[PDB]
């Protein structure tokens, strides 16, 4: 089957560009392989050891850090509140 | 004439109500001193309230996880 020399400059870039994109498909796959340490390996690669599993492992216990500062000032205020309203409340 | 221990008596009692005015002075500015110290004082009741609440909101957070750590 001859083909004209510029279809087979087309067929050859074809091949080309077939196998670089098989290349970019397999290493977007190794970035989504949530295969850390599990195949042979020592990279992270982004998966919920990196998301939820890590960040919420994180969060689960930053509040303490961060939001009970405030909830134990926003809870003295509560209570002042509650102590004001009480005695005007119950003064008059 | 009069008995000198009426005149003594009532030099001694002078002395005695000096000494009770001098006695009320004192207290007074005592009592002035603790109105300033505790008005300045008021602070340290907020202070005190929140490190409490923190210090329960931490022991309760780890209560309610299982991350509460062994006893040392």
């Amino acid at each position: 089957h001859n083909l004209s020399p510029l279809q087979q400059e087309v067929l050859d870039k074809y091949k080309q560009l077939s196998l670089d994109l098989k290349a970019l498909d397999e290493t977007i796959k190794e970035l989504n392989y949530s295969q850390h340490r599990q195949q042979h390996s020592q990279q992270e690669t982004v998966s919920p050891d990196e998301i939820l599993q890590e960040m919420r492992d994180i969060e689960v216990k930053i509040g303490l850090v961060g939001t009970l500062l405030k909830g134990s000032v926003y809870s003295l205020i509560l209570q002042r509140k509650q102590e004001q309203e009480s005695l005007g409340s119950n003064s008059k | 004439m009069e008995n000198p221990h009426e005149q003594v008596q009532a030099n001694i009692l002078s002395r005695i109500i000096g000494n009770v005015k001098r006695l009320n002075e004192s207290v007074a500015i005592l009592n002035q001193e603790l109105v300033t110290i505790n008005n300045r004082n008021k602070n340290l009741e907020i202070m005190g309230a929140i490190c409490d609440n923190y210090h329960s909101s931490v022991q309760f957070n780890l209560e309610a996880t299982n991350n509460k750590k062994p006893p040392l």
